[PDB]
């Protein structure tokens, strides 16, 4: 009736992701250096091409 | 060669009369079929009885369509044993269950003109039911006139 | 029943690499110029086993053609012991297409969005009325033989 | 006499000043000066006089005066009957050693054995313990207890009532005796208590009596109401009650401090205002909160039954026993008398599951009139989905719910009336649903022939 | 209609309700979440009309609103659900900057029609929605689609049918919402909370909730006469003749009459 593990649940399973936060900040640094292109919604890419 | 009666329940709205006959006519010949429906409003009670000519094909259909997830309904396909078959169970089989507007009949009967003495029956019924109601509310106390 | 289960699991597929990078680029430029927990189909053998053991999984779909079959023989008994409804499906490649991989030995669903919780419940009941009791007597018996 | 009269250390004076205690009761004033002189103490005070400070001041003074360190092991050991009493004494000792470099710890049956073993190995100077777990740690775990100078036995009548007689006999046999000061307390005086005082204390005791002689334990002028509610709806019923009996005075009793803390945070989020008295707060906060509740027109205060055992209960409309009572005789008689009140009669409601109905048979044997309260099913405010979403999304509330669930299970397991309240008859899934869980978290409910040719051992050493 | 006769009917009904609620129950138990003042307070008072013929030729599922001098649904225990049509987020923020003293407190949830057909499609979900709140308001733009979204759970009875509110002005959802501005939206909902509801059922009986048993009897009598006058010339066909009975009523008591007949026909007989 109960789980086999009595170990505590890590707080990471209740808060937003930290790996994605680091990835998003790396992307923000890349956009600020102009290395990568920013976000354009798909209808803009369709009417451009 | 005895017929096999089949009880099908948890019917989705749509699997009523001709769809049942066609779909289980793919499974074999059907002698009779009847969907139980309400008296007051013409509407299925999600329940039906289908009589096939062959008992083995009835067992096959009930076995392979028993726990079928159809339109959010898990069906109930169970073969009624030959000893437990009620005699006049397919009384309204192979017939349409017509939707009859009972309340519209009641309203247009309320509209309907009574001629001379049925209004005397009207006021007689009115007066002694008022008398009984008067006894009931004189038990607690509330006076009325007219 | 496999079609119904795959309709629900196709509603809850994970995201591909392109959608993940596209979404992350969207958040990056939104930061340049609020969310709830994502709900997906859970996959991976060790991850799904850990979900079953902790009674987090709600429905488990096990592939039937795992070539080292030892990786999944204990799984029906484990689901029976912990009380999670399970079903054996045809094709690890089918479960693979669902999770954007070539194959998937087992998938599990734990929790869903509100708008189809009832549907998940019905599906669970469906398998536990449509597969678990048809297996209940033959799950214990030896198979095969050339008697005749 | 006030606390500044004795020449205590400045750290101890500052700690008592922060608690807010400036005047003593009789038991403190009559026990602390002889116990600071090194004399063993035999007491007759009840729960709530203030005996906790009366045995904690000499222990803290001894530990500070001999300059104890964590490498020195246990200096003083306080043995308590139940785990919640041990936790209350642990909170008091945490408040008392705010400025003292000495360590303090609790060892109670139902907790992690390995974590307690590591805690004892690192060094706990003041050890507040439960007899079975204390004996287990004294026998099978390596930790230093050779520098023991103070043994306090608290509420010995209850410990002899539960059945820890042989456990305390082995505890007194194991513990060092030379230069050990013993202080034993009991609200009654039985033959087993006399035997324990004879084996433990030295030939010359000092017998101190602080007890009221006019105990009004009459078995006729009482009326105890009860409500039969299944486990998975229990809290919901309470919540509905606590939202329908607004603009009234309600006291609610829970079995543990952890569940009180959890339900306090829960009712803060679920927009029902309450007041909380649990042993994780400052003593000053608790006294101010009880004073505010005592001088209010309405409101509800939630606390532990053992925490409000020593409390001047004011006139309230409802006394609710949500959890099983720790002392059923004391609960029925004294809590019903304080529920009835000096003026217009309040009512004492008890929450019963449909597996503890044998309590009613006990109420049949004691000739206590009962009143059954039923509730409609449609008038229960269903906030179960919101509760489960809150538990699943909030990490602090999830932790508090787990701690309250474990505390409830362990307090239910360590129950005096094991026939009426048996953990094995409890459905853990339903009670965890009451706490707000979809699946019940893992807890430990528990925590022939002799050999052929085997004659009893007559020699050798086993460690 | 003679007003002091309705007044003494209100005294008789309130006296019977008070005497019935104060009677002890003989099973040896007492109600826990109920009190005498609460049992009286939750008891409604009904007004029933027995038109000679049918008022409507079918089942009209949208109620009719009658404004009262003394409004209904005034307790803070009453929780209100608002069913909007275009962006529920817009109306959530509108509630977040509306009247926080009363309207914001009463309004418990605000949902769209899309999320209604998404999350409350099964019968358990709409039964839970029925059990949670007690006053439902719905935008007139989507009130036609509600019989399908909220099925027999909401529309077999009449007590908690959605009350129509106008939230229009004088389409992509996110970029604009064709709605009247906020203070008159507050007035529209406020006016709609306290209002007698008339339900155009086919057959003769039409019961209208008009008050409670904690009320002053003169307030109840004023409510009766106003409900009579706004009921007859607006919803009863062929006006002030079809009327036969106005029965004032308690839910578990008898029907006290206000009898309005010398004649039971029209000209045809």
């Amino acid at each position: 009736k109960m789980p086999l593990s009595a170990a505590p649940e890590p707080k990471r399973r209740f808060i937003p992701s930290k790996n994605e936060a680091k990835q998003i900040m790396k992307l923000v640094r890349a956009i600020r250096e102009g290395r990568i292109l920013p976000y354009k919604p798909p209808e803009e890419r369709e009417r451009e091409e | 060669s005895q017929p096999g009666v089949m009880y099908i329940a948890r019917l989705p709205h749509g699997f009523y009369e001709h769809e049942l006959r066609g779909y289980f006519s793919q499974f074999g010949e059907i002698t009779r079929l009847r969907v139980v429906r309400n008296k007051k409003t013409g509407a299925s009670r999600h329940r039906a009885f289908i009589e096939f000519a062959d008992a083995e094909v009835a067992d096959i259909a009930a076995r392979t369509m028993d726990k079928y997830l159809l339109f959010g309904h898990i069906l109930t396909c169970k073969i009624v044993p030959p000893a437990q078959v009620h005699p006049d169970l397919f009384k309204g089989a192979n017939r349409r269950f017509k939707v009859v507007p009972w309340n519209k009949m009641a309203g247009r009967q309320l509209e309907r003109p009574l001629s001379e003495s049925q209004w005397q029956v009207k006021v007689a019924k009115e007066e002694q039911r008022r008398a009984a109601r008067a006894e009931k509310l004189k038990e607690m106390g509330y006076e009325f006139e007219a | 029943l496999a079609a119904q289960a795959f309709k629900l699991l196709n509603k809850y597929r994970p995201e591909t690499k392109q959608e993940k990078k596209e979404r992350l680029l969207r958040e990056a430029t939104a930061i340049k110029e609020v969310s709830k927990k994502p709900y997906t189909v859970k996959y991976g053998l060790n991850h799904v086993v850990g979900l079953i053991e902790n009674k987090k999984a709600s429905l488990v779909l096990i592939a039937n053609d795992v070539d080292p079959i030892e990786l999944v023989v204990f799984l029906p008994a484990l689901c029976r012991k912990m009380g999670i409804p399970y079903a054996i499906i045809k094709g690890k490649a089918r479960l693979g297409t669902l999770v954007h991989k070539k194959t998937a030995a087992v998938v599990a669903i734990t929790e869903v969005r509100s708008e189809d919780k009832n549907e998940l419940a019905k599906l669970i009941s469906a398998v536990k009325e449509g597969y678990l009791e048809k297996v209940e007597d033959t799950r214990k018996r030896w198979g095969g033989g050339i008697m005749g | 006499q006030e606390f500044s009269e004795l020449n205590l250390s400045e750290k101890t004076t500052k700690a008592i000043a922060e608690m807010g205690f400036t005047k003593m009761t009789e038991i403190q004033r009559r026990a602390i000066p002889p116990a600071l002189a090194g004399k063993d103490v035999l007491g007759a005070a009840k729960t709530g006089s203030g005996k906790t400070l009366a045995f904690l001041i000499p222990a803290v003074e001894m530990l500070s005066s001999l300059r104890f360190k964590p490498r020195n092991g246990t200096g003083a050991i306080v043995v308590t009957p139940t785990r919640e009493l041990a936790l209350q004494i642990f909170g008091v000792a945490r408040e008392l050693m705010k400025y003292h470099s000495q360590t303090y710890g609790v060892v109670i049956g139902g907790a992690n054995r390995r974590a307690e073993a590591e805690k004892l190995g690192k060094g706990v100077n003041l050890l507040i313990a439960t007899p079975g777990r204390l004996l287990d740690h004294l026998q099978n775990t390596p930790f230093v207890f050779k520098n023991l100078k103070s043994l306090i036995i608290d509420e010995a009548d209850r410990i002899l009532e539960i059945g820890f007689e042989d456990e305390m006999r082995q505890i007194v046999k194991i513990l060092p005796k030379e230069d050990r000061q013993t202080m034993l307390f009991s609200a009654t005086q039985t033959t087993k208590v006399e035997d324990l005082a004879r084996i433990s204390l030295r030939p010359g005791p000092l017998y101190i009596n602080v007890d009221e002689e006019k105990k009004y334990s009459t078995v006729e002028g009482l009326e105890q109401g009860y409500v039969v509610v299944e486990a998975d709806k229990r809290f919901l019923l309470l919540f509905s009650f606590l939202k329908k009996m607004a603009k009234k005075k309600i006291i609610v009793f829970f079995s543990s401090c952890n569940s009180v803390k959890y339900y306090s945070e829960l009712l803060q989020y679920i927009d029902l205002p309450v007041l909380d008295l649990h042993g994780k707060q400052k003593q000053q906060k608790r006294t101010n909160t009880f004073f505010e509740f005592c001088n209010a027109k309405s409101g509800t205060l939630i606390c532990t039954d053992v925490a409000a055992r020593g409390l001047d209960i004011p006139q309230v409309d409802w006394i609710v026993q949500f959890d099983p009572p720790d002392d059923p005789r004391d609960y029925i008689h004294r809590v019903g008398r304080t529920a009835r009140g000096n003026n217009g009669k309040g009512r004492s409601l008890l929450f019963l599951q449909p597996c503890e109905l044998g309590f009613l048979a006990h109420l049949k044997a004691a000739k206590v009139p009962v009143v059954e309260y039923d509730f409609p099913k449609n008038k229960i405010l269903n906030v179960q989905s919101q509760l489960e979403k809150l538990i699943s999304t909030n990490y602090y509330l999830n932790q508090s719910a787990k701690e309250g669930y474990r505390s409830y299970i362990h307090a239910y397991a360590s129950h005096s009336l094991r026939s009426v309240f048996d953990v094995h008859k409890l459905d853990l899934v339903k009670v965890a649903k009451s706490f707000g869980f979809s699946t019940p978290p893992r807890v430990d409910i528990t925590l022939g022939r002799r050999a052929y040719g085997s004659q009893p051992r007559q020699g050798g050493r086993y460690k | 209609v003679d007003p002091d006769q309705t007044l003494k009917a209100c005294k008789a009904l309130l006296a019977h309700i008070k005497k019935a609620a104060a009677a002890p129950r003989p099973d040896g138990k007492q109600n826990l979440l109920a009190d005498e003042e609460s049992t009286v307070a939750e008891t409604p008072i009904w007004l029933t009309l027995t038109t000679k013929k049918h008022i409507h030729d079918s089942h009209r599922l949208q109620p009719g609103k009658i404004i009262l001098p003394h409004p209904l649904n005034t307790s803070e225990e009453i929780s209100v659900c608002l069913i909007t049509a275009d962006p529920q987020r817009f109306y959530k923020n509108a509630v977040a900057d509306e009247f926080p003293e009363d309207l914001r407190a009463k309004i418990g949830r605000v949902i769209d029609i899309s999320h209604l057909k998404a999350k409350f499609k099964a019968y358990e979900a709409q039964r839970k929605l029925f059990s949670e709140h007690d006053v439902f308001l719905a935008d007139t733009r989507i009130i036609n689609r509600l019989p399908k979204a909220l099925g027999k759970t909401f529309y077999k009875t009449t007590t908690k049918r959605p009350i129509p509110v106008v939230l229009m002005a004088q389409r992509d959802p996110l970029e604009n919402a064709n709605a009247r501005p906020i203070p008159e939206i507050v007035a529209e909902i406020r006016k709609a909370i306290g209002a007698a509801l008339v339900h155009l059922s086919p057959s003769t009986n039409t019961a209208i909730k008009v008050g409670y048993a904690n009320w002053e009897p003169e307030k109840l009598a004023a409510n009766i006469e106003t409900v009579i006058r706004e009921l007859v010339e607006r919803f009863v066909p062929q006006k002030w003749q079809n009327v036969r009975n106005f029965y004032v009523k308690g839910p578990e008591t008898a029907a006290l009459p206000i009898y309005q007949t010398d004649e039971l026909w029209l000209d045809e007989s």
